[PDB]
């Protein structure tokens, strides 16, 4: 047959540079440096790296490449006993974008909101203020600083939300915000990747040059260095800690994002003797290295704060989206110039999430296109009716307490509910297909078989990673709260809808498969472990 | 180490088939991607079939497919040719060589088993002892020689005195004339050896079943 | 299908100089599907550089790889006769493989003349109803030679059969045999058979005659 391509080689580096980078490079790989040992904390995360993240990041994108098909077909194609998890990881990323794209939302009301020479994010003398307020950071919680209460009293209108079953009035400059990121999220992907591929030329590569910029005004700043102290001095006696190992597994497999049939998809339109083992390393590098790079672009600022603005680097070494829409900004308003940086950095937080909502989108679409022709062939129609519902949906977001709706799905849409499904696609392709296949598969593609180190890291390594963090992120429970806010029981059990949702797809598909093909027990194994190809 | 063995394969006819084996041994065999690559008497190096490392990837060159399949058994460590409706152009030396990375060629061949497509009918030769002349018995050295003549197929086995004389020796490799080889070897010895000594030339023609010795006396 | 011209066919060096053969390709070919082989008279072949500069294993350093694009070399700073072989080049990025037409290295030696035989029908042969004269010319260089059979006084130009030896391993040199067939009738008709060899050599030619009856 024929399937579509890429119009260029960049374009798919592009769009999966542009997936991998996103607000977690910026938001918590320079916490969690700072957090452990400095330098020291590269240690764990390099050979979490190295062991257990590319392994699997190389994994997907080459498996994509090879059988040409979305993530419903290409696993049904391969161990048709475990095609659920085709189906359990296109709802995983059908989940995401419920909450994922409220963060570009804020981002463009931030930008909105930078079009003035007084940032109004700056003063404690506001409407919208209390007699608690301070000018910045501080370590008491009733003592708010004037960037916190601007983002939770009038950007959000947070403190009008009882809780989740409070959600209060709909925000329709939020809401207005969620649609521009829905409409750009749609003239991005309605053609594919005729049109997509280049739109990620801009929010791919946009970040990089905002990183510049700040980085040269951050180090610049008085204070610079000591921040660059805070963040990279080691301290090796937390190599020594389990918890700093989980924290280097779980932000190495979720700064990369193997599984989500992302990658899948869209190797699904590279050619096929592309070296794909050369694109893996390059678009790995390219996402630490920009984490490491965004730690100087946080810290240096973070260390002007506390050297001439007199406040604890504890107070304002945060992570989250707390780091980026409470803690810089109010940096920036000291600054000359600060307008300027503003808008930049807000864009940058923008597009940082856009080539990724690209991905998760087009992993979905991808995956439904190669599995029912009657959207294939109305691809503009389909996209229409998955945005808009993802937009009516997305109002709940938009609610004044929208952010326990965010925080809600944040916990359960992708938490557990993904490290489960890798792990069967990690056994799935070493264990019932094979790694003598797969490499096999790997050498009539590029010319030469995977090293036996890439075989070892995909039948052992991976299964214990991903056990590793499964079994830890169990061990620290504790029931969903926000602040003082602690969760319903029913809330709590609808994540846990949300969670099972997509996994019981990989045990159900199974079951409704064993029924349907006709034969002795081992004789419908063997029907349903044996590939398409074969 | 890694030793690649060849077998099967001799004289077909036009249409015939025929089955050629390579024997692996020294490596896990299964890991390898195997090809056939072949070399015509004009001494011409083409690459006929390749096999990838479970046999679920196979290429032809567009002069064999159809005709040629290639298999493998990774359990006995055995690669197969399975040869049909063969042409004469098919004549040739069938090599068996591992490529797994195309990025690093043909790194292991075998010693090739020899493919002849005739219509041509097995025949025996006829061995002439070429004593000299009855001129002046002139010079140090004396040349003798052996005549090998309408014989086929190729190849035939030419040793002197059963092999101990080695030196002075030019065996000429055989000509192809209306449908028959012949060979010719000449030796060249001290005029005090010979005929002091006895010179005899063995030759021997395995398609034949035949194993001649002739002397060289100088009637 | 990609074909692969290799120039020179057949090259002479003398020890100790500087060799170069090209292969060049009808499609471009990636610098690291390029590959070289080594063949040996009556051996098999041998993987000698892949990926066009690197070398095999066993392989010494005087041999180096170079080219891009449809353009390669391989080159060998100072020749051993050791090297003497035909050299394949190869391309592996593309289905059907093929093989560049080979080049031939042969070794350079100083001129030296052929020591000429001629030897009658055997009566062995002769019982069968045929009779061939054979004329062997042995250990001469260079490789060129040229040979003229008369019957009596004539020149009979039909019914020959000649084979060349490769290159001797020892002293470089070369050797040929040349054998005219006649019917027993044709041969027993005349009583004087001659083989003159013309080589660089002599301007005059080598000649060797016997007579049927002494
Ligand atoms: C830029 C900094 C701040 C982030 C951390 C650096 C990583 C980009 C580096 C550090 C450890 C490296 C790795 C070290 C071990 C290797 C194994 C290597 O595979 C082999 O050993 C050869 C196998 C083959 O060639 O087939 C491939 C690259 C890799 C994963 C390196 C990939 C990249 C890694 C993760
Ligand atoms: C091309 C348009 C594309 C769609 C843009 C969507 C923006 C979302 C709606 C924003 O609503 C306005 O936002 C302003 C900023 O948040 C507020 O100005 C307030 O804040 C400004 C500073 O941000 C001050 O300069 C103003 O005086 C003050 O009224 C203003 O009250 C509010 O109604
Ligand atoms: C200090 C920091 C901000 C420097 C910025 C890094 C920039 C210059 C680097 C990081 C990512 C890099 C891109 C990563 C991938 C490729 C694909 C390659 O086929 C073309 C170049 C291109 C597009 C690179 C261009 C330069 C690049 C954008
Ligand atoms: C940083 N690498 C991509 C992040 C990844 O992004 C996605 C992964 C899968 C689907 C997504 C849909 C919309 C937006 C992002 C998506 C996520 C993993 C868990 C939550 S978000
Ligand atoms: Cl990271
Ligand atoms: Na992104
Ligand atoms: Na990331």
């Amino acid at each position: 047959d024929e399937r579509e391509t890429w119009s260029g080689k960049v374009d798919f580096l592009l769009s999966v540079i542009g997936f991998a980078v996103d607000l977690a490079n910026v938001w918590r790989f320079p916490y969690l440096c700072y957090k452990n040992g400095g330098g020291a904390f590269l240690v764990p995360y390099g050979i979490m790296l190295a062991v257990g993240g590319i392994p699997l990041f190389y994994m997907e994108l080459a498996l994509g490449q090879h059988n040409r098909k979305g993530a419903i077909t290409c696993w049904g194609r391969l161990v048709p006993l475990f095609k659920g998890i085709g189906y359990a990881v296109v709802l995983i990323a059908f989940y995401v974008g419920f909450y994922y794209n409220v963060i570009i939302a804020w981002s463009l009301r931030f930008f909105f909101a930078s079009f003035t020479n007084s940032l109004p994010w700056t003063s404690c003398n506001n409407i919208w203020n209390t007699p608690n307020c301070r000018p910045f950071e501080g370590h008491v919680e009733g003592f708010q600083s004037a960037a916190s209460e601007y983002f939770n009293r009038y950007i959000l209108e947070l403190n009008r939300s009882e809780g989740i079953h409070d959600l209060g009035a709909i925000k329709w400059d939020m809401a207005l915000c969620l649609l521009i990121v829905y409409l750009i999220c749609y003239f991005s992907l309605w053609k594919g990747i005729s049109t997509s591929g280049k739109v990620v030329w801009f929010t791919a590569l946009f970040p990089y040059a905002v990183l510049l910029i700040l980085l040269i005004r951050g180090l610049t700043l008085p204070g610079s260095f000591l921040g660059i102290q805070y963040y990279l001095t080691p301290n090796f006696s937390a190599i020594y800690k389990a918890e700093v190992w989980v924290d280097a597994a779980t932000q190495v497999f979720f700064s990369l994002g193997p599984g989500f049939g992302v990658l899948l998809a869209y190797a699904s339109y590279n050619k096929y003797h592309n070296n794909v083992y050369k694109d893996a390393l390059l678009t790995s590098f390219i996402n630490s290295a920009t984490s490491f790079i965004a730690g100087f672009v946080i810290f240096s600022v973070l260390g002007y704060m506390a050297h001439t603005l007199g406040v604890r680097i504890e107070d304002v070494a945060t992570e989250g989206p707390g780091l980026v829409f409470v803690v810089y900004p109010a940096a920036i308003a000291t600054m000359p110039a600060s307008t300027f940086w503003a808008l930049i950095f807000f864009m940058m937080l923008a597009t940082l999430g856009l080539d990724s909502s690209f991905g998760g989108m087009e992993a979905i679409i991808t995956a439904l296109s190669d599995e029912f022709p009657k959207i294939k062939r109305n691809r503009e129609l389909f996209v229409a009716g998955l945005f808009s519902l993802y937009f009516v949906v997305g109002l709940a977001s938009c609610t004044q307490g929208g952010f326990y709706f965010f925080h809600l799905l944040d916990r359960y849409a992708a938490g557990y509910s993904i490290l489960v499904a890798v792990f069967f696609e990690a056994i799935a392709v070493s264990w019932i297909y094979g790694t003598n296949r797969f490499s096999e598969d790997i050498r009539d593609m590029i010319g030469f078989p995977p090293g036996r180190y890439w075989q070892v890291c995909w039948r052992f390594v991976a299964p214990i990673f991903l056990l590793f963090i499964t079994v830890y992120g169990l061990i620290g429970y504790e029931p969903l709260t926000y602040a003082d806010y602690v969760y319903p029981s029913w809330a709590n059990a609808l994540g846990w809808c949300i969670a099972g949702s997509s996994v019981v797809m990989i045990p159900a598909v199974a079951i409704f498969k064993l029924l349907s093909t006709p034969g002795s027990l081992r004789q419908r194994f063997t029907i349903l472990t044996t590939p398409w190809r074969d | 180490e890694v030793q690649l063995v060849e077998s099967g394969g001799g004289l077909v006819k036009p249409g015939g088939s025929l089955k050629l084996s390579c024997a692996a041994s020294g490596f896990t065999f299964s890991s390898y991607a195997m090809s056939w690559v072949r070399q015509s008497p004009e001494k011409r190096l083409e690459w006929v079939a390749e096999i990838s490392s479970g046999g679920r990837y196979i290429y032809y060159s567009d002069t064999v497919t159809g005709r040629f399949t290639i298999s493998r058994d990774n359990a006995r460590n055995i690669l197969h040719l399975e040869m049909s409706s063969l042409r004469s152009e098919d004549t040739a030396m069938y090599y068996c060589a591992r490529g797994e990375v195309r990025q690093r060629g043909f790194d292991y061949w075998g010693q090739g088993t020899t493919l002849t497509v005739s219509s041509a009918k097995t025949t025996a030769p006829s061995v002439y002892p070429l004593a000299p002349v009855c001129g002046d018995t002139t010079g140090s050295s004396v040349t003798l020689g052996c005549l090998v003549k309408g014989y086929f197929p190729e190849p035939v086995t030419l040793t002197w005195n059963s092999g101990s004389l080695s030196s002075g020796v030019h065996t000429f490799p055989a000509v192809l004339q209306s449908d028959l080889y012949t060979l010719s070897s000449s030796v060249t010895v001290t005029s005090s050896t010979w005929p002091s000594q006895s010179i005899t030339c063995n030759v021997a023609h395995p398609a034949s079943s035949t194993k001649v010795d002739k002397k060289i006396e100088p009637r | 299908e990609n074909v692969l011209t290799q120039s020179p066919a057949i090259m002479s060096t003398s020890p100790g100089e500087k060799v170069t053969m090209t292969c060049r390709a009808s499609s471009s070919v990636g610098s690291s599907y390029l590959h070289w082989y080594q063949q040996k008279s009556g051996a098999s072949p041998k993987l000698w550089i892949y990926s066009t500069s690197n070398l095999a294993s066993g392989v010494p350093a005087r041999f180096s790889g170079s080219g891009s694009g449809t353009s390669y070399s391989l080159t060998i700073s100072s020749v051993e006769a050791e090297d003497a072989a035909t050299y394949y080049c190869q391309q592996f990025s593309g289905y059907p493989l093929t093989f560049g037409s080979g080049t031939k290295l042969e070794m350079k030696r100083a001129d030296a003349a052929p020591t000429v035989s001629i030897f009658p029908p055997s009566s062995e042969q002769l019982t069968s109803g045929g009779a061939s004269v054979v004329c062997f010319l042995n250990n001469f260089y260079p490789k060129d030679i040229n040979v003229k059979w008369k019957i009596d006084g004539s020149e009979r130009q039909n019914g020959v059969l000649n084979s060349w030896t490769d290159q001797d391993s020892k002293d470089s040199t070369y050797s040929m045999s040349s054998t005219l067939t006649l019917t027993k009738d044709e041969y027993e008709r005349h009583n004087s058979y001659t083989c003159e060899a013309t080589h660089k050599t002599s301007t005059s030619p080598i000649v060797k005659s016997f007579n049927r009856n002494e």
